[PDB]
C-alpha cells in the first residue's frame, strides 16, 4: 500500500461507495 | 544543463520525484490539479446528494429531497449576496459550515476550484508535452473550453447582478439557464452564438467524416476479416489511402483534403474558433449587450400589423418566457404578478 | 415631467413596479405601500380584476 | 506490476474487501438514516420545510447578516 | 563588420553589453518567493476589500465614500 | 441605419478580399 | 431621428470591448507562451 | 463491344473519370436537387407571404417582402392542407399555390430524395473506387436528422406546417415551439445527441491536436508545416507511438487507443450513433412520447408542492406554450 | 436596398463555392 | 549583418488558402450584414 | 494469485451494479420525488 | 515561405526593425487618439451640461480627457457650463493636435529606424552577434516607469504642479477637477476614494524606482534564465501580454 | 482596529500556509 | 445622391485599384 495508484483509486472509490450507500438508503425514505 | 555542474538541491529532488512514470502523472501541476479538481468534483457530487437549495432559490436540488440525477444541482447563491466569494471564513458564513452549505457557498467553492482545476489541467498538458517533447496543440485547443467556462460561469454573473444568475452546477439547472438566455437575451439570434453553433456542428461533422473516411479507405494488410487486428503500431507506412480518399471526396463533395497536417489542424481549428466566438458572445451578454431585435423590422411591424415573421414569433415567445418565468425564477424580485397581466394567446 | 404619484378611488398611494435591468418589456403594475398588487394594465382586459 | 489482472483475481485481495466495502456501505446508510446528513449539511426533512411564521419559499434578502437571518429562517 | 556607428549608440553601448551574463546557482529565488507571496497577499487583500468579503473600520466601498 | 451599413459591408467585403488577392497573385505568378 | 430603443453607455462599450480583448489576449498569451517553451520543436519532433 | 446507345450512356453514367461522379443514384440526386435549389433560391428571394397556421394570417419570410438573411425563411405549408400532397397541378393558380405553402412541400420532398440519393451515390463511388462502403452509413445520421425534422415530425403531428421552416429564425421558432410541446431538453435521446456533438468537438480537437502536435520535423520555422507533407506519399507523417504515449500519460494508460484503426472507428462511431439517437428522439416526439416530466415531483410530508429546476423548465414551457400560434387555438387542449 | 445587398452577397458566396469546386489546384501526386 | 537585410522572407498564400479566405470573408459578411443593417 | 476467474468477478460486479441501478429506478416511483 | 499570419516574424531577430514597427504602431495609436478627439469635438453638442452630457452623446475619449484635467475647449465653452475665457494651449483640440503631431514625428522616427536598422548598439561586442540584454532593458524600463508614475502621483493628481483629477459628490451632481490629498490609511484602498490614486501612484512609483534600480544592479540566475528563456523575445512577449 | 472580517482573513491566510505546508510534507514523504 | 455619391466614388476607387494591384503583383512576383 501507500502508493500513488492506491491513493488515487481510493480517493475516488471510498467516497463513491459511501455516497452509493447513502443514496441507496435514501431511496427507501418515504414521505 | 549547459556544461554546468548544477549542484543538486531539494528543487531538483522534487522535480525528479514529480516527473516520474506511474499510474497518474503528477508533475508540478499536480500540486494544484489534484486537490482543486478533486474538491470541485467532490463538492458537486456532495451538493447534488445532500446540500439543499431551499434558502438560495427556494428549490429542491439534491437526492436527499427526492430529486434525481437530472434535477439535482449545486445551486447558485442568492442575488442579495451579489458577487460575494462566500468563503467559509467570510462575513456571511462566519465559520459555520452547515449554514455555509445553506447560503450557497458550495457553488462558489465548486466554481473557483473548478476554474483553478482547469488552469492546472491545461498546465498539466503543457508540462507533459514538454516532458515527452511534443508541441502543446492539445492545450492550445484546451484554451477554448477554459475560456468558455470563464465567460459563462464567471464573466457573465460578474457582469450581471450576481452569482444567482450564474449557471448552477446540474443538468436541469443548466437547462433553466439555457431557456433563460432564450427568453431574456435571444441567445440564438446572437451571431457569435451562431458561429459557435457552426463550429461545434462542423467539428462533429469533421470527426465523423474523418473517422469514416479513414476506416473506409484502409489498405488490405489482411489475411483476416477483422481490420482492427491488421494494424502494427511500430511501422512507418500509412494504413489508409489518402489518394483514394481525396479522389472519393473530390468526386462526391467537390473538394477534398490533400494534406494530413492541414486536415488535422482544421479539425483543431473549427471547434476552438467556434467556442471562442461563443465565449465572446457570452461576454457581450454579460453586459446585456444582446442582439435581441432588428430595429427596422420592429418599426415596420409596428406601423404595419399585417407583417408577421418567425422573428416576431420568437420575440413574442421570449416575452412569454420572461413573463411566465420571472415570478418563480427570481424570488428576490417578489413578483406577485397577477394572472390578468400575464400574456396569453387564444385559449390554450 | 415631474414625479408621477398614482392614487386610487379611496386614496391609497400606488407606485409603479420599476422594470429591472434584465427585462425589456415589463408588465405595468401599480402596487401599494403594503406590497399588494392593486392595479395593472391587464393583457387580458376580459375577466380582469 | 499489478496490471489489474492479479489484484482483481486474488482471494488475498478479496478477503479484506469483503468487509471494507460493506462497512462503507453501512456507514453511508447510517449517515443518512440517523439524521446526521441533515445535521451536517443542513438539508431540511420533509416535515420541516415550512414553519408557522412562513408558508412559502425563504428568501435570503441580505448579505452581511445572512448567517443570523438564515438561522432565524431555518427549521430551528 | 560593425554597424552604423553613432554617438548615441556609443553612449548607450555599456547599457547593452552583457547579453547572457547571469549569476550562478539560483540567485535571489528565495526573494522571489517572499516578494511573490507578499504580492499575492496584497492582491487578495485588495480583492476582499473591493468584493466586500473583508470589512474595515474606515472603508465603505460605495459611492458615499465620496462624502 | 440604411446606407452606413452598406458602406461598412462594402469596405469589409473588399479590403481583406483585395489583400488576399494581392498575396494569391504574388504567389501564383511565381511558378 | 431616434428609433426608440435604448442604447449602451460609453462605460458599457468600454467594458464589453476590453473584456473581449482580454479573453483574446489570454489566448494570445497562451499561444506565445507555448511558442516560448516549445521553440525548439516548433517545426516538428526529433524522431529519435 | 460498347457501341449501342444504352451501353455508351451506362458507361458514361458509371464513369469514374468525371469531375463529379454521377452514377445511377446521381441520375436522381442531380435533377431533384437542382429543382430544390432552383425553387429554394426563387422562393427565398421573392416568395409572397404564406398562411402557415391556416388562420388566414400570412407570413412573408422572403427578402423582397422585408426579410433579412437571419429572418428570411421559406415558410412551411398551410395548416389547412396538413399532410395532403400539394403540387402545382393540384392548385388552380400559382398565387394560391404560393399562398398555401406549396414550395415548402416541393423543397422538402426534393431534398429528401436528394439526400437519400446522395447517400446512395456515396455508396456507389465507394464501390467504384474499391473502397469500403460505410461512408454512407456514417452519412445516414444527418439524413435521419433531416428526415425527422422535415417529414417525420409533420407526419406525427399531422401537418407539414409543423415541420422545420427553411431558414434561421424559422429554425429557432421550430426549436422553441418544439420545446414547449415535448420538453426536448429533458429527453435521454436529445441528451445523448448533445453529448455526441460536444464529444465530437472534443474528439476532433483531441485528434487534430495529437496529430498536428506529433508531425515529423521535415521543414524549418520560416515555412508552413503543411509543406512538410507531400501528397501521395507512403511514409507516415506523425509519430503514433509518441501521440499514444502522450494521451496515455495524460488521461489513462490502459484506457487509451493504441491502435489508429480503433481510434478512427471510435471517432466515426460516436457522433454518428448519438445523432442517430437524437433523430430518433425527434421522431419519437413526433408521436408525442416527449421528454422526462418531473413537474411537481418533490413533495413534502404535508403534500405541498416543492418546486425544482424541472418546475422552472415547466414555467419556460408554459411561457412558450401560451404564446406559440397565438390565434390558432380555439380550445385549451393542444392535441394537434 | 438591403435585399439587393443580401442577394449580391449570396450570389458571390455561391460563386466562390463553384470556383473552389471546379477551378481548384490539382493534387500534384509527386 | 550586411547592408541588405538578412531576414528577407517571401510571403505565401496558395489558391486553397485564397478559397478559404474568400469564403471566410463572404460568410462573415452574410452573417453580420443583417445585424449591421439592423 | 489468479484464484478466482476475472470473468466471474466482472459478472458479479456487473450484477451488483445492475441491481443497484434497478434499486435507484425503483426509488423514483416510491418515496420522495415520486409525486405520491 | 512565410504564411500570411507569420509575416511579422520577419522582425523577431532585428531590434532596429522591431523599434521601427513599435514606433509605427505607437504613431498609429497617437494619430487615432487625435483624430477621434477632433471627430468627437466636431460632432459634440455642449448645449446641455445637465440633461445631455457627454455620456448621453456616446463620447468615448472625451471623458478620459475630462477625467485627467482637460475641461476647457478652443470653441469658447466649458463642459461644466461656464465660459472659457482663455483655455490656453491644453484644450481638447490642443491635445488632439498634439497627438497628431506626435504621430507624425513617431512616423518619421519609425522610417528612420526602418532604414538605419544596422546599429552595432544591437550587437553585443563579446561575440559580434545581434542580441539584446533583456534584463537590463527591463530594468531601464521599470526605472523609467517608476519615475513617471511617481511624478504623475506627486505632481499632477496632487495639484502641486498639475491640475488634479475629477472629484465629485457621491451622487454625481456637481463634479469638477480638483487636486486630491493622498489617503495613506486603509481608506486609501477604498476604491471610490479619490485619495487612493495619488497615494497609490506615489507608492507604486517609489517601489518601481527601487525595483528598477535593483534590476539595473543585479543579474539574473542560471536557473531562471534557462527556465523562462530571458534571452528570448517571445518569453517577454508572452509575459507582457499576460 | 482588528475587525472580525480581518481576523478571519488572517486566520484564513494562516490556514492556507498550513495546508500548503501539509501538501509539501505529504509530497516529500513520498 | 448624398450617399449614392459615397457608394459610386467608393466603387470607382475600388475596382481599378484592385485590378491594377493584382496585375502589378503579377508583374513583381516574377522578379
Ligand atoms: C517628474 C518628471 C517630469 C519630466 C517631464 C516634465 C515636463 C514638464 O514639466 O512640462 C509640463 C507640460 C506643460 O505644462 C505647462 O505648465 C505651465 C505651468 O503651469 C502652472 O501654472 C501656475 C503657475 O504659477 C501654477 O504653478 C500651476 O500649478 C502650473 O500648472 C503652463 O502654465 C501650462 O500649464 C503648461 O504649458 O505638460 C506636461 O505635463 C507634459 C508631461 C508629459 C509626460
Ligand atoms: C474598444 C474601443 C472602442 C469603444 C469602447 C468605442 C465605443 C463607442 N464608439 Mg467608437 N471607435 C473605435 C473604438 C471604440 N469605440 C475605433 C478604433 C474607431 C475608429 C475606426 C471608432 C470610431 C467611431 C465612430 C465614427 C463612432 C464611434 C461611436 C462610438 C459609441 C457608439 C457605440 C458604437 O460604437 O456603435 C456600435 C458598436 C458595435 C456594433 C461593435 C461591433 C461589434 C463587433 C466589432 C463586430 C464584429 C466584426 C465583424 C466580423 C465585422 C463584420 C461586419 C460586416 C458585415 C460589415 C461608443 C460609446 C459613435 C459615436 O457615438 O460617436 C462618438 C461614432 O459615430 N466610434
Ligand atoms: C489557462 C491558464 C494559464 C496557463 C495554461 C498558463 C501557462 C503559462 N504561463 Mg501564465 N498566467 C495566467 C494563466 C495561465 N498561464 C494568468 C491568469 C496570469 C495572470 C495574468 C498569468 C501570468 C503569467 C506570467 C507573468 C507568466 C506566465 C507564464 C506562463 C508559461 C510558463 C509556465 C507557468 O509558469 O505557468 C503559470 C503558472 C500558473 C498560472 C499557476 C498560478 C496559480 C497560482 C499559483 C494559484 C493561486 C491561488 C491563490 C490561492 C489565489 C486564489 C484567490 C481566490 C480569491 C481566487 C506557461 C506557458 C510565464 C512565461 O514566461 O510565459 C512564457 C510568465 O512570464 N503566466
Ligand atoms: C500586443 C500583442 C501581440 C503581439 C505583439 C503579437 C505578435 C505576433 N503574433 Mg500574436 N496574438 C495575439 C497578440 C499578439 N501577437 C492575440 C491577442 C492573439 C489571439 C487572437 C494572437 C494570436 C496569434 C496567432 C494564432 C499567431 C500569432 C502570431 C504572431 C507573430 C506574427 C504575427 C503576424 O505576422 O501575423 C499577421 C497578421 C495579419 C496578417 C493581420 C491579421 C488580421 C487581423 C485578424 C485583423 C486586423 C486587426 C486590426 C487591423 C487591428 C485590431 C487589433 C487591435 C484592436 C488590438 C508575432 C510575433 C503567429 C505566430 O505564432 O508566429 C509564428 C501566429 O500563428 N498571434
Ligand atoms: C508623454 C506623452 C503623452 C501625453 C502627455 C499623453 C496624454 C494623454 N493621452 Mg496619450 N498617448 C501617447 C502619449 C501621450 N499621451 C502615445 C505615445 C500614445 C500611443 C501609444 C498615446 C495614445 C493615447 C490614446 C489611445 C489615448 C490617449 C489619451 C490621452 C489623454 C488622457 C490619458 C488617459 O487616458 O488617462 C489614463 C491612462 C492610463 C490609464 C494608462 C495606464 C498605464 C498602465 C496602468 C501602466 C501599467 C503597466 C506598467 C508597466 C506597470 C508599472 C510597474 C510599476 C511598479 C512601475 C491625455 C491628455 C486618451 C484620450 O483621451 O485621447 C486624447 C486616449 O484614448 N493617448
Ligand atoms: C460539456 C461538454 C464537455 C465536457 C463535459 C468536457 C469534459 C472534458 N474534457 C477533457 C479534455 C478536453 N476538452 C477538450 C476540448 C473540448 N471539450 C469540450 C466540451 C467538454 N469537455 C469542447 C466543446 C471542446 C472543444 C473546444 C480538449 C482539447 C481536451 C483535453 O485535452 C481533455 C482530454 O483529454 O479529453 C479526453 C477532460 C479533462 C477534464 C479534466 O480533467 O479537467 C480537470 C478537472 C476539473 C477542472 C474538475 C471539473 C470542475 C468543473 C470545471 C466545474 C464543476 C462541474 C462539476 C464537477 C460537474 C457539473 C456537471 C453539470 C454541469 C451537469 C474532461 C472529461
Ligand atoms: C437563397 C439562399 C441561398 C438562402 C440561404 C440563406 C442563408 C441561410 C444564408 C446563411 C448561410 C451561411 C453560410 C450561414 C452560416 C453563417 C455562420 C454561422 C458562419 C460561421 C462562420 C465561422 C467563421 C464560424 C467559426 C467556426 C468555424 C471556423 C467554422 C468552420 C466550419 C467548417 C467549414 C467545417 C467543415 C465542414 C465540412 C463540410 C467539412 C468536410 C471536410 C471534408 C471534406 C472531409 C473529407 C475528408 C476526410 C478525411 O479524413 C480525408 C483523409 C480526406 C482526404 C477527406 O477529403
Ligand atoms: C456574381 C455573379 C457570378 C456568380 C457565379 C455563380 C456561378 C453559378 C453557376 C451555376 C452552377 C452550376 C454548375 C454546373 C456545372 C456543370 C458542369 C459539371 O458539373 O462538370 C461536368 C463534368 C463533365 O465531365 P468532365 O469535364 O470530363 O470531368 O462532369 C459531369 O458531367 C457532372 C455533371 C454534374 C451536373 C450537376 C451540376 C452541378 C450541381 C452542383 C451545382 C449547384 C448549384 C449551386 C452552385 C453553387 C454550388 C456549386
Ligand atoms: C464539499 C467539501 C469538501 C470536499 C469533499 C470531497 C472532495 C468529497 C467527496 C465525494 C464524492 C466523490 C462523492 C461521490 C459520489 C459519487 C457517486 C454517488 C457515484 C455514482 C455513479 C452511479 C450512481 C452510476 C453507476 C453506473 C451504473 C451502475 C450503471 C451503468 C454505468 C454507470 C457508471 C452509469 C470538504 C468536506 C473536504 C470540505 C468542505 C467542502
Ligand atoms: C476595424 C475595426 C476595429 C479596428 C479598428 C482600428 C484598428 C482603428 C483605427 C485607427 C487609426 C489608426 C486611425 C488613425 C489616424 C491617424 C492619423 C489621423 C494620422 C496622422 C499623422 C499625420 C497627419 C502626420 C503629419 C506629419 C507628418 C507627415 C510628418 C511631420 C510631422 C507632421 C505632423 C507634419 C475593431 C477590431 C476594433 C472593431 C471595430 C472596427
Ligand atoms: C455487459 C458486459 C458484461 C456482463 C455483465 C453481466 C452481469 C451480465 C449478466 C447476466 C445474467 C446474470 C444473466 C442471467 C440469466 C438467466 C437466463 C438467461 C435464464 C433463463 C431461462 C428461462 C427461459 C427460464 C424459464 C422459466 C420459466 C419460463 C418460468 C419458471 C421456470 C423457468 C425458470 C425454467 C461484463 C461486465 C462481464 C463484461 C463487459 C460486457
Ligand atoms: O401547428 Mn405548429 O404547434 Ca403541433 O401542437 Mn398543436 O399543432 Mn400547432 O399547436 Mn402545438
Ligand atoms: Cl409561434
Ligand atoms: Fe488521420
Amino acid at each position: 500500500i501507500f502508493t500513488v495508484r492506491w491513493l488515487a483509486i481510493h480517493a475516488i472509490a471510498v467516497p463513491t461507495i459511501f455516497f452509493l450507500g447513502a443514496i441507496t438508503a435514501m431511496q427507501f425514505i418515504q414521505r | 544543463i549547459g556544461t554546468y555542474q548544477e549542484k543538486r538541491t531539494w528543487f531538483d529532488d522534487a522535480d525528479d520525484w514529480l516527473r516520474q512514470d506511474r499510474f497518474v502523472f503528477v508533475g508540478w501541476s499536480g500540486l494544484l490539479l489534484l486537490p482543486c479538481a478533486y474538491f470541485a468534483v467532490g463538492g458537486w457530487l456532495t451538493g447534488c446528494t445532500f446540500v439543499t437549495s431551499w434558502y438560495t432559490h427556494g428549490l429542491a436540488s439534491s437526492y436527499i429531497e427526492g430529486c434525481n440525477f437530472l434535477t439535482a444541482a449545486v445551486s447558485t447563491p442568492a442575488n442579495s449576496l451579489g458577487h460575494s466569494l462566500l468563503f467559509v471564513w467570510g462575513p456571511e458564513a462566519q465559520g459555520d459550515l452547515t449554514r455555509w452549505f445553506q447560503l450557497g457557498g458550495l457553488w462558489a467553492f465548486v466554481a473557483l476550484h473548478g476554474a483553478f482545476g482547469l488552469i492546472g489541467f491545461m498546465l498539466r498538458q503543457f508540462e507533459i508535452a514538454r516532458s515527452v517533447n511534443l508541441r502543446p496543440y492539445n492545450a492550445i485547443a484546451f484554451s477554448a473550453p477554459i475560456a468558455v467556462f470563464v465567460s459563462v460561469f464567471l464573466i457573465y454573473p460578474l457582469g450581471q447582478s450576481g452569482w444567482f444568475f450564474a449557471p448552477s452546477f446540474g443538468v436541469a439547472s443548466i437547462f433553466r439557464f439555457i431557456l433563460f438566455f432564450q427568453g431574456f437575451h435571444n441567445w440564438t439570434l446572437n451571431p457569435f452564438h451562431m458561429m459557435g453553433v457552426a463550429g461545434v456542428l462542423g467539428a462533429a461533422l469533421l470527426c465523423a467524416i474523418h473517422g469514416a473516411t479513414v476506416e473506409n479507405t484502409l489498405f488490405e494488410d489482411g489475411d483476416g476479416a477483422n481490420t482492427f487486428r491488421a494494424f502494427n503500431p511500430t511501422q512507418a507506412e500509412e494504413t489508409y489511402s489518402m489518394v483514394t480518399a481525396n479522389r472519393f471526396w473530390s468526386q462526391i463533395f467537390g473538394v477534398a483534403f490533400s494534406n494530413k497536417r492541414w486536415l488535422h489542424f482544421f479539425m483543431l481549428f473549427v471547434p476552438v474558433t467556434g467556442l471562442w466566438m461563443s465565449a465572446l458572445g457570452v461576454v457581450g451578454l454579460a453586459l446585456n449587450l444582446r442582439a435581441y431585435d432588428f430595429v427596422s423590422q420592429e418599426i415596420r411591424a409596428a406601423e404595419d400589423p399585417e407583417f408577421e415573421t418567425f422573428y416576431t414569433k420568437n420575440i413574442l415567445l421570449n416575452e412569454g418566457i420572461r413573463a411566465w418565468m420571472a415570478a418563480q425564477d427570481q424570488p428576490h424580485e417578489k413578483l406577485t404578478l397577477p394572472e390578468e397581466v400575464l400574456p396569453r394567446g387564444n385559449a390554450l | 415631467l415631474g414625479h408621477a404619484s398614482f392614487k386610487d378611488q379611496e386614496g391609497r398611494e400606488l407606485f409603479v413596479r420599476r422594470m429591472p435591468t434584465f427585462f425589456e418589456t415589463f408588465p405595468v403594475v401599480l402596487i401599494d405601500k403594503d406590497g399588494v398588487v392593486r392595479a395593472d394594465v391587464p393583457f387580458r382586459k376580459a375577466e380582469s380584476k | 506490476e499489478r496490471p489489474f489482472s492479479d489484484i482483481l483475481t486474488s482471494i488475498r485481495y478479496w478477503v479484506i474487501h469483503s468487509i471494507t466495502v460493506p462497512s462503507l456501505f453501512i456507514a453511508g446508510w447510517l449517515f443518512v438514516s440517523t439524521g446526521l446528513a441533515y445535521d451536517v449539511f443542513g438539508s431540511p426533512r420533509p416535515n420541516e420545510y415550512f414553519t408557522e411564521d412562513r408558508q412559502d419559499a425563504p428568501l435570503i434578502t441580505d448579505r452581511f447578516n445572512a448567517l443570523e437571518q438564515v438561522k432565524k429562517l431555518s427549521a430551528q | 563588420e560593425p554597424g552604423i556607428v553613432t554617438p548615441l549608440g556609443t553612449l548607450l553601448r555599456p547599457l547593452n553589453s552583457e547579453a547572457g551574463k547571469v549569476l550562478p546557482g539560483w540567485g535571489t529565488t528565495v526573494l522571489m518567493a517572499v516578494a511573490i507571496l507578499l504580492f499575492a497577499v496584497f492582491l487578495l487583500i485588495i480583492l476582499e476589500i473591493y468584493n466586500s468579503s473583508l470589512i474595515l473600520d474606515g472603508v465603505t466601498n460605495s459611492w458615499e465614500s465620496l462624502a | 441605419v440604411n446606407i452606413l451599413g452598406l458602406t461598412a459591408t462594402a469596405l469589409f467585403i473588399i479590403i481583406p478580399t483585395s489583400f488576399l488577392l494581392i498575396l494569391y497573385v504574388k504567389t501564383a505568378a511565381s511558378e | 431621428q431616434s428609433d426608440g430603443v435604448f442604447r449602451s453607455s460609453p462605460r458599457g462599450w468600454f467594458t464589453f470591448g476590453h473584456l473581449s480583448f482580454a479573453l483574446l489576449f489570454f489566448f494570445g498569451h497562451i499561444w506565445h507562451g507555448s511558442r516560448t517553451i516549445f521553440r525548439d520543436v516548433f517545426a516538428g519532433i526529433d524522431e529519435d | 463491344e460498347n457501341t449501342s446507345l444504352w451501353a455508351r450512356f451506362c458507361e458514361w453514367i458509371t464513369s469514374t473519370e468525371n469531375r463529379l461522379y454521377i452514377g445511377w443514384f446521381g441520375v436522381i440526386m442531380i435533377p431533384t436537387l437542382l429543382t430544390a435549389i432552383s425553387v429554394y433560391i426563387i422562393a427565398f428571394i421573392a416568395a409572397p407571404p404564406v398562411d402557415i397556421d391556416g388562420i388566414r394570417e400570412p407570413v412573408s419570410g422572403s427578402l423582397l417582402y422585408g426579410n433579412n438573411i437571419i429572418t428570411g425563411a421559406v415558410v412551411p405549408t398551410s395548416n389547412a392542407i396538413g399532410l395532403h400532397f400539394y403540387p402545382i397541378w393540384e392548385a388552380a393558380s400559382l398565387d394560391e399555390w404560393l399562398y398555401n405553402g406549396g414550395p415548402y412541400q416541393l423543397v422538402v420532398c426534393h431534398f429528401f430524395l436528394g439526400v437519400c440519393c446522395y447517400m446512395g451515390r456515396e455508396w456507389e463511388l465507394s464501390y467504384r473506387l474499391g473502397m469500403r462502403p460505410w461512408i454512407a452509413v456514417a452519412y445516414s445520421a444527418p439524413v435521419a436528422a433531416a428526415t425527422a425534422v422535415f417529414i417525420i415530425y409533420p407526419i406525427g403531428q399531422g401537418s407539414f406546417s409543423d415541420g422545420m421552416p427553411l431558414g434561421i429564425s424559422g429554425t429557432f421558432n421550430f426549436m422553441i415551439v418544439f420545446q414547449a410541446e415535448h420538453n426536448i431538453l429533458m429527453h435521454p435521446f436529445h441528451m445523448f445527441g448533445v453529448a455526441g456533438v460536444f464529444g465530437g468537438s472534443l474528439f476532433s480537437a483531441m485528434h487534430g491536436s495529437l496529430v498536428t502536435s506529433s508531425l515529423i520535423r521535415e521543414t524549418t520555422e520560416n515555412e508552413s508545416a503543411n509543406a512538410g507533407y507531400k501528397f501521395g506519399q507512403e511514409e507516415e507523417t506523425y509519430n503514433i507511438v509518441a501521440a499514444h504515449g502522450y494521451f496515455g500519460r495524460l488521461i489513462f494508460q490502459y484506457a487509451s487507443f493504441n491502435n489508429s484503426r480503433s481510434l478512427h472507428f471510435f471517432l466515426a462511431v460516436w457522433p454518428v450513433v448519438c445523432i442517430w439517437l437524437t433523430a430518433l428522439g425527434i421522431s419519437t416526439m413526433a408521436f408525442n412520447l416527449n421528454g422526462f416530466n418531473f413537474n411537481q415531483s418533490v413533495v413534502d410530508s404535508n403534500g405541498r408542492v416543492l418546486n425544482t429546476w424541472a418546475d422552472i423548465i415547466n414555467r419556460a414551457n408554459l411561457g412558450m406554450e401560451v404564446m406559440h400560434e397565438r390565434n390558432a387555438h380555439n380550445f385549451p387542449l393542444d392535441l394537434a | 436596398m438591403e435585399a439587393l445587398v443580401y442577394t449580391f452577397l449570396l450570389i458571390g458566396t455561391l460563386g466562390i463555392i463553384f470556383f473552389s469546386i471546379f477551378f481548384r489546384e490539382p493534387p500534384r501526386i509527386a | 549583418m550586411a547592408r541588405p537585410n538578412p531576414n528577407k522572407q517571401v510571403v505565401e498564400l496558395n489558391r486553397s488558402s485564397l478559397y478559404w479566405g474568400l469564403l471566410l470573408i463572404f460568410v462573415l459578411a452574410v452573417l453580420f450584414s443583417s445585424y449591421i443593417f439592423n | 494469485i489468479g484464484r478466482i476467474p476475472l470473468w466471474l468477478v466482472g459478472t458479479v460486479v456487473g450484477l451488483l451494479a445492475i441491481g443497484l441501478l434497478a434499486i435507484f429506478f425503483y426509488g423514483s416511483y416510491v418515496g420522495l420525488g415520486s409525486s405520491l | 515561405g512565410l504564411p500570411w499570419y507569420r509575416v511579422h516574424t520577419v522582425v523577431i531577430n532585428d531590434p532596429g526593425r522591431l523599434i521601427s514597427v513599435h514606433l509605427m504602431h505607437t504613431a498609429l495609436v497617437a494619430g487615432w487618439a487625435g483624430a477621434m478627439t477632433l471627430f468627437e469635438i466636431a460632432v459634440f453638442d455642449p448645449s446641455d451640461p445637465v440633461l445631455n452630457p457627454m455620456w448621453r452623446q456616446g463620447m468615448f475619449v472625451l471623458p478620459f480627457l475630462t477625467r485627467l484635467g482637460v475641461t476647457q475647449s478652443w470653441g469658447g465653452w466649458t463642459i461644466s457650463g461656464e465660459t472659457s475665457s482663455n483655455p490656453g494651449i491644453w484644450s481638447y483640440e490642443g491635445a488632439a493636435a498634439s497627438h497628431i503631431v506626435l504621430s507624425g514625428l513617431l512616423f518619421l522616427a519609425s522610417v528612420w529606424h526602418w532604414v538605419y536598422w544596422d546599429l552595432e548598439l544591437f550587437r553585443d561586442p563579446r561575440t559580434g552577434k545581434t542580441a539584446l540584454d533583456l534584463p537590463k532593458i527591463f530594468g531601464i524600463h521599470l526605472f523609467l516607469a517608476g519615475l513617471l508614475c511617481f511624478g504623475f502621483g506627486a505632481f499632477h493628481v496632487t495639484g502641486v504642479f498639475g491640475p488634479g483629477i475629477w472629484v465629485s459628490d457621491p451622487y454625481g451632481l456637481t463634479g469638477s477637477v480638483q487636486p486630491v490629498a493622498p489617503s495613506w490609511g486603509a481608506e486609501g484602498f477604498d476604491p471610490y476614494n479619490p485619495g487612493g490614486v495619488p497615494a497609490h501612484h506615489i507608492a507604486a512609483g517609489i517601489l518601481g524606482v527601487l525595483a528598477g534600480l535593483f534590476h539595473l544592479c543585479v543579474r539574473p540566475s542560471i536557473r531562471l534564465y534557462f527556465g523562462l528563456s530571458m534571452g528570448s523575445i517571445e518569453s517577454v512577449l508572452s509575459s507582457s501580454i499576460a | 482596529s482588528v475587525t472580525p472580517s480581518l481576523k478571519n482573513f488572517l486566520l484564513s491566510l494562516v490556514a492556507g500556509a498550513v495546508v500548503l505546508a501539509a501538501i509539501a510534507g505529504a509530497v516529500t514523504a513520498v
